[PDB]
């Protein structure tokens, strides 16, 4: 099918512009001495990386041309409450395009690609918790407490 | 000679270096800050183990090493102000080894330039970062939260 | 990876220095051991090694250039008739061998080839920090031991 | 400086095309089977992907902001020989930029930037003349037995 | 203990032989790995160690005899512009050795000179086993092979 | 709070220890280039040591509320040779034991013992691992004859 | 497996030397040994061992020809006073058992005794390379360190 190629490729670069954004942040948290946010974020991009690469993988398997060349708007925020706050918007979108792209699969029968998309909105939707979840702290403990817990060691 | 006159310079700052830092350290384990205090004690070794290099370097090139001449030490009261004399001093010698690497290329030495360049990595990217990190992240923590940190386990 | 003319005729005769300095040090370690002097046979025997393994990071350096390396050719050998001798020798050698890398490496940066000038500042930290101060060191020994206390430590265990 | 930050984010825009090109070239030939040399397609990405995180630590310890948004144009090759081609042309012109850049950085005395340009440019020459090994390979073997050694294990 | 002056010169020939052949295996090895045919080059590397190795054994000979060793003086390098034709050059030179080893043998024999006879006699046999013939064998599998199959077995996992 | 005396003292043991790890790493390293590996592995190790008696030094210092000066060194009594290395070291040596002994004694005066007690565990380490083996290889060196004792420093080579 | 007789009397006489080889490397390393030469009296007691073991294949070998071992008579043994002497007259005695190998090879060769051929040339490659060498070693770094200092290396740990 060409919609769900299209579909795919629209995730895919979702999926990519994401995988910067967190490689970018988690490199401005570590260059700011936030070691344990810093690493968090880094894990993350590796974990979009590995959907990306899963992604493009399946995008072959369906005989199409995964686009890479293509990628998003990043949002690139000066401090680390922005961060998380940019990071929770993008989770957010690529969230709703996702569920929109697993109503497409079950509409046209292809559910390998439902299945693949559905673990991809699992661990979105565990990334959406987290990020609402460390905003939530940011606002009881303050942000000088949540900066003093990213930092971890000295 | 001029080489070697460089190399002696550079000698002198590095010997300051590690009488300062390791005067820090220990004042910071005076005040109970173990962390700080085990980080500071590893850049003084480090700084010697850097003078040792340079001490071997100036024999090396048939020199007589200035292990005498030291120059002022910019002691601090406080953590803050510490972890700024420590940032200035080191910028202050990076601008040095710059110089140096400079007349080292333009005097045709490219092993003293080697080394020199490893210095200068080291201190960049390894005391002079730390520094910024540190001077950086006790605005964003707050004094307190910062000192907290720096005192490890109370 | 087409390379520099210049820079390929700078780095044969760098591998041709390199390689006459592994014959000249294999003859050295097999004279010495014939003379029962097992500390400097090994240490000679392990400088025949480093720079064999030189001549074989310029070959790669050259062939990757797409140059022809030059191994017929060879350097005059300068063979001492006993221990001081071959010090002096080897340290010469040695000395000539920097001074000729030293204008290779501001041969490579002038024409803005940045792997060899890499490789070559490698080969010249090794020969100046391996092989330039240990000789000068062995000469100043033989200076200051005198020759037969120097003579009986390069002996070692008889 | 400016113009050090500039060439700078040039040569990360260069790699993170690579690593784009390079992770999309190994997936279409894990796609076709080709299992040798998607492995090494493969770890080259997981390579100039290290290579750009190194490269971003140094961008943003100079204070400069990383360019992660732009990328160039992708050369995707129809058959793993066409992808031995464009991966060769796209370091070659990678390493151009490179050798200009590692120039500039002497030029403005940034050593460090130096060095790490200076070892990305090993890397770079080290996969071209891969690259070339392999296209000769194709030739002198031919198309069937290259291509058989590129599956490697069944 | 002094040897015959023939065997002396002799020997230097096969001094002058060996280093030849080490270091055409040495420029034949590192083409190998630019072109990117491994398996052929680990093997021509461990074929260079044998050949210092037999050039090392034949200079500590001569020094016991009391000679002096030729290694500065070489033979011309057969350097080939392709596999087939450096694996004849090999093979080539390898039958010279074993013509001018044959030579040697005889005449160490003929001056009741027999520990020179054995290590003769051990080159002799290292260089028809590990030389000889796995050269001539190589040549026989790129006739039966193939060209293009020959260099894929050659070039190793890629 | 130390007396005013008291840490004077100690800040010129202080100085005393820093002037003497300065000097025992120069040697150390002119002895590594001159090659004589085994006396250049000794000193380290004393240059070693006497480091961690002026950070002990420096940590006394810093808990009498006192400030310790790390920026006055006395000077470096360098030798040119071998056998003037050593008469140097040990003549340093017994200019820092004298004062420690008088540190020692002004300590016990002004009822300090805890700064006494480092003070003699000082005294034990400068008389014992430093004095005895700078005199010893002076002796040695007068015994063996230079040649044969710079043939033992150098030991392998 | 009868043997030529000519054959049999020169193992005879190899035995004979190889036994008086014994006899005298013994006395020597007892002498090192109460000297308070340690390496000196450890090497000796090692070459004896060696010269042990060459009397015992010499003796199969001619128990196994079918012809009687002579291993009454007794070679005059040379017994210096001090380390030098001691290295010469060993060195001179393995240079004479030298010459009777060489001889003894050329004859077994005349015969067409191989196997006592090959255990011959075993031998003489045994004597040149562990005996003749090192004690030919020892004379030059007697002349080369000196006296005192060699004889302190022979001393070892005290
Ligand atoms: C844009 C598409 C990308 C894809 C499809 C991708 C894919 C992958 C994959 C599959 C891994 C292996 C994960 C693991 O082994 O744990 C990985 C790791 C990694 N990636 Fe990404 N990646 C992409 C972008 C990037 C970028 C832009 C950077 C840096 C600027 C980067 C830096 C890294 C690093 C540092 C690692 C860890 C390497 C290691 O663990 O040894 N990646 N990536
Ligand atoms: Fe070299
Ligand atoms: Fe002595």
């Amino acid at each position: 099918n060409r919609t769900v190629l299209a579909a795919l490729n629209d995730v895919l670069r979702h999926q990519l512009t994401a995988i910067n954004q967190y490689f970018l942040h988690a490199r401005m948290m570590k260059n700011w001495g936030f070691n344990a946010l810093g690493k968090h974020e880094y894990k993350e991009s590796i974990e979009e990386m590995k959907a990306a690469d899963k992604l493009i993988e399946r995008i072959l398997l369906l005989e199409g041309l995964p686009n890479l060349q293509d990628l998003g708007k990043l949002l690139i925020g000066e401090n680390v409450p922005e961060m998380l706050k940019n990071d929770f918007a993008m989770e957010k979108d690529a969230h709703a395009d996702l569920v929109k792209t697993i109503a497409l699969c079950e509409k046209q029968a292809d559910y390998v690609s439902r299945d693949l998309l559905s673990e991809f909105l699992e661990e979105c939707e565990e990334r959406m918790d987290f990020y609402e979840t460390q905003l939530e702290l940011v606002k009881k403990m303050g942000e000088q407490n949540y900066l003093q817990s990213a930092v971890g060691a000295l | 000679x001029x080489v070697x006159x460089x190399l002696n310079x550079x000698l002198x700052x590095x010997l300051t270096a590690x009488x300062q830092y390791f005067x820090h350290a220990r004042m910071x384990x005076n005040w109970g800050f173990x962390x700080l205090x085990x980080x500071x004690x590893x850049e003084x070794x480090x700084e010697x183990x850097x003078a040792x290099x340079l001490i071997x370097r100036i024999l090396x090139l048939e020199g007589x090493p200035x292990x005498x001449x030291x120059x002022x030490l910019x002691i601090g009261x406080x953590v803050p102000x510490m972890x700024x004399n420590d940032x200035a001093x080191e910028x202050x010698x990076x601008x040095x080894l710059x110089x140096x690497i400079a007349l080292c290329e333009x005097x045709x030495d490219y092993x003293x330039r080697x080394x020199l360049x490893x210095x200068l990595e080291e201190x960049e990217x390894x005391x002079x970062x730390x520094l910024x990190v540190x001077x950086g992240x006790x605005d964003x923590l707050x004094x307190k939260n910062y000192l907290q940190s720096x005192a490890x386990x109370x | 990876p087409r390379g520099s003319p210049k820079v390929i005729s700078v780095l044969n005769g760098l591998l041709t220095g390199e390689l006459t300095a592994a014959d000249q040090y294999f003859v050295h370690a097999r004279m010495l051991e014939n003379w029962g002097f097992k500390v400097l046979y090994e240490r000679i025997e392990h400088e025949r090694h480093d720079e064999l393994d030189h001549a074989g990071l310029l070959i790669n350096r050259i062939l990757f250039l797409e140059g022809v390396p030059d191994v017929a050719s060879r350097a005059a050998l300068n063979i001492g008739s006993d221990v001081p001798k071959m010090m002096a020798n080897d340290l010469a050698y040695e000395l000539q061998v920097v001074d000729e890398l030293k204008a290779a490496i501001a041969l490579c940066e002038s024409e803005r080839d940045y792997d060899t000038r890499r490789i070559l500042v490698h080969l010249l930290e090794e020969t100046e920090q391996d092989h330039v101060r240990w000789l000068e060191v062995q000469v100043g020994l033989i200076d200051k031991l005198g020759l037969k206390n120097y003579l009986q430590s390069a002996a070692g265990e008889i």
